[PDB]
């Protein structure tokens, strides 16, 4: 897989930049490079960042679901939130995969949508909270103050609150986005109960291949021969029984 | 890297004296001459003096009984002085550096901001900032127009900028206005995309110096 | 004591023509005159020493000529950013002089404004008057009229409109009519409507709003 | 309740109210909290009691 200036993070998240990475190949031994350029454009951090990582190195090709919900829900919400950040080769957009949920008309009703893939792969769901900075900001985004959001799926069962604070700008926004991750297995279902500031999903990975890869961050870019062998230095040839290299 | 700013009253009573003091960073005022210049509205530019704090000055023959120029190498302040300012004297004010020497002679590359020193016997008065909504109803393509009126203020001197400078691309903040009551309006706009109106909040920070107010406000549909 | 007297005062051309600004004197200067372009609102900046020596920064596109008592400032393409007025100086003898500037604006094709209606704010309206504001946004032709119908009513009074200057990058314009009332603050009246004409537009553009 | 407000980490804790062994004549008890605030990191503390 190459991954050349975006993160994993910036890669499973659909950041715009480096959206030439949504048909992944069928194929992934991770070639990424530390401190990518494009990565969370919109200031957040992902929690157990590096767990999913580790995951990542036994899978080896996914297969978006396009099937969470969808965009079309405008039941509750407006479906039209993207940012001033996370720029499309320049133009204000945000995640694909996730949605910028918003209140519709000054009314933001508790939604409590729910999702069980049926399918046969185990889920890779993402989601994320909006911590705003102004309490105004967030009436703004969503007229409840105050709000709560509860994940429920068959193990993990987590209720999160959003911290209202001015923090630094980046991007020009010092509004923070946590994202969150789990494991939907087949037949496991996702029950989501959000106040507001909820940060909802559209897109989600079926485990289509769970082989033997690595997340080996490498500053080198392709250069197309192939062996037996690969290090973040290079590849090997001659069989010896031991190494130096990396 | 020179840096030029001026400082003034913005009023003065007609018959008195007109104080101002050019800070200078990035260079001893000690070893430089310093330029005071004049622009009244539209029209051109009049070359008030020069001084030196080791060189013997020159002032403009118009305006010399009355100008007078100093300088604080303590806190590097360029001073000048209008003494007995009539309604000819409002104008804005400039200072500029005096380079060296060279080849090309006496040149001019470092100017100030300039400040506006109106002459009236009115009183300061600070502005009042009301919101220009967008009617997002309004299908206008895909763009939409936010604003922030600003009226009853009267020293002329006033200062629009949105999101503390994040906004400068669509931004039109037009001339003031002099209302029948004496007293000046201004009208700041913002050309949108109709899509970030829901997401990005929209602020305009206002800044009538000579009344020392500073209201920002918000723009919400 | 020396005049700089320049010309023309007013010149308008369109993106890519060659525009030449003259200075006169009334004594000989030898070399020693220098060009500033000030633009909307903003100290002067100096182009051109010696009387041909252009200051590091600025284009290629300016040059400076002549000797003794006329000079001239020429511009090979006249770009957008160029619209500013242009002023001319004696440094040879005290005291320092200027020329009255001239105005140097951009032809451009014609554009049709667009236009906005804005409310009066409700906080103004508890103050105890009130404004309705009509936006026209980007034309060429700075020539256009806006009038305003109080429920088919026009009102010439009660009505002051203000013009931006050109744009750098568009060379294009923007109008604010203001349409102050507080009798009965804006009550009495149900719609109110800008109607715009302007060359842009084949038939003028009314927009209105019916609030309150 | 009580709430800790910071940049970085945000802790909301309510006292557990039980009587314990008399220790210098008190079986009350007090839990002491830290955190390292950045220079222009901010602190809110909310507490009902
Ligand atoms: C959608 O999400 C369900 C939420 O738990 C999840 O649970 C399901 O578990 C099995 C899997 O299908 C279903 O068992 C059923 O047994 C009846 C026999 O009477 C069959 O006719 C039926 O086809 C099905 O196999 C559970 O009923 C079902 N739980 C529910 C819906 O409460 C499943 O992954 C999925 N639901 C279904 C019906 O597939
Ligand atoms: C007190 O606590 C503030 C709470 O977050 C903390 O945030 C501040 O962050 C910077 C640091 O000063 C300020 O940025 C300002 O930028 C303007 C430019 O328009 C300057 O004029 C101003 O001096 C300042 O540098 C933030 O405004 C400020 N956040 C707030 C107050 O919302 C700061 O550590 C501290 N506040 C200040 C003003 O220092
Ligand atoms: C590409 C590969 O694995 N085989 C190479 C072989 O072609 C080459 O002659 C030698 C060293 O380059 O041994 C090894």
């Amino acid at each position: 897989l190459i991954l050349r200036d975006c993160s994993v993070a910036g890669w499973l998240l659909g950041n715009p930049m480096c959206d030439e990475f949504i048909n992944v190949p069928e194929w992934s031994y991770i070639v990424e490079k530390a401190n990518p350029v494009n990565d969370l454009c919109y200031p957040g951090d992902f929690n157990d960042y590096e767990e999913l990582k580790h995951l990542l190195s036994r899978i080896n090709h996914f297969e978006k679901i396009q099937i969470i919900p969808k965009s079309s829900w405008s039941s509750h919400e407006a479906s039209l939130g993207v940012s001033s950040a996370c720029p499309y080769q320049g133009k204000s957009s945000f995640f694909r995969n996730v949605v910028w949920l918003i209140k519709k008309n000054s009314t933001y009703p508790t939604i409590k949508r729910s999702y069980n893939n049926t399918n046969q792969e185990d889920l890779l769901v993402l989601w994320g909270i909006h911590h705003p900075n102004d309490a105004a900001e967030q009436t703004k985004l969503y007229q409840n103050p105050t709000t709560y959001i509860s994940v429920g799926t068959s193990t993990l069962n987590q209720r999160l609150v959003p911290r209202i604070a001015t923090r630094s700008k980046v991007n020009g926004q010092s509004g923070r986005m946590e994202f969150f991750w789990t494991i939907l297995k087949p037949n496991d279902a996702i029950n989501f109960e959000s106040n507001g500031n909820f940060i909802a999903p559209e897109y989600a990975y079926k485990i289509v291949k769970k082989g033997d890869s690595t997340i080996m961050k490498s500053e080198l870019e392709y250069g197309n021969c192939n062996t037996t062998c690969q290090t973040p230095k290079g590849a090997i040839n001659t069989s010896l029984p031991f190494q130096n290299i990396h | 890297q020179v840096q030029l700013q001026e400082s003034g009253p913005g009023l003065v009573k007609p018959s008195e004296t007109l104080s101002l003091t050019c800070s200078v960073s990035g260079a001893s005022i000690s070893s430089y001459y310093w330029i005071w210049i004049r622009q009244p509205a539209g029209k051109g530019l009049e070359w008030i003096g020069r001084f030196y704090t080791s060189g013997s000055p020159n002032y403009n023959p118009s305006l010399r009984s009355r100008v007078t120029m100093s300088v604080d190498t303590s806190k590097n302040q360029f001073s000048l002085k209008l003494t007995s300012v009539t309604a000819a004297d409002t104008a804005v004010y400039y200072c500029a550096r005096e380079e060296h020497i060279t080849f090309g002679g006496v040149i001019v590359r470092y100017w100030g901001q300039g400040t506006l020193v109106t002459v009236s016997s009115a009183s300061t008065k600070g502005p009042s900032v009301f919101p220009l909504a967008p009617s997002s109803k309004s299908t206008s393509g895909g763009t939409a127009a936010l604003g922030c009126l600003v009226k009853d203020y009267f020293p002329e001197p006033v200062t629009v900028s949105w999101n503390s400078g994040a906004l400068t691309s669509g931004v039109h903040t037009f001339p003031a206005v002099l209302q029948s009551s004496g007293l000046y309006s201004l009208s700041s706009v913002v050309t949108v995309p109709s899509s970030s109106l829901g997401t990005q909040t929209y602020i305009c920070n206002v800044n009538h110096k000579p009344s020392n107010t500073k209201v920002d406000k918000r723009v919400e549909p | 004591d020396i005049q700089m007297t320049q010309s023309p005062a007013t010149l308008s051309a369109s993106v890519g023509d060659r525009v030449s600004i003259t200075c006169r004197a009334s004594q000989s200067i030898s070399s020693w005159l220098a060009w500033y372009q000030q633009k909307p609102g903003k100290a002067p900046k100096l182009l051109i020493y010696k009387a041909s020596s252009l200051e590091s920064g600025v284009p290629s596109r300016f040059s400076g000529s002549g000797s003794g008592s006329e000079f001239t400032l020429t511009i090979s393409s006249l770009q957008p950013d160029d619209f500013a007025i242009y002023y001319c100086q004696q440094y040879n003898s005290y005291p320092w002089t200027f020329g009255q500037g001239t105005k140097v604006e951009i032809k451009r094709t014609v554009a049709a404004p667009s236009v906005f209606i804005f409310p009066p704010s409700d906080e103004q309206l508890k103050s105890g008057t009130a404004s309705v504001v009509c936006l026209l946004n980007n034309f060429y032709p700075r020539e256009a009229k806006v009038q305003w119908k109080v429920d088919n009513a026009l009102q010439s009074g009660n009505s002051q409109e203000s013009v931006t200057e050109q744009d750098s990058k568009d060379s294009t314009y923007s109008l604010s009519s203001t349409l102050t009332l507080s009798k009965a603050d804006y009550e009495k009246h149900k719609v109110y409507a800008c109607e715009v004409t302007h060359q842009g537009l084949s038939s003028p553009v009314t927009k209105s709003f019916n609030r309150g």
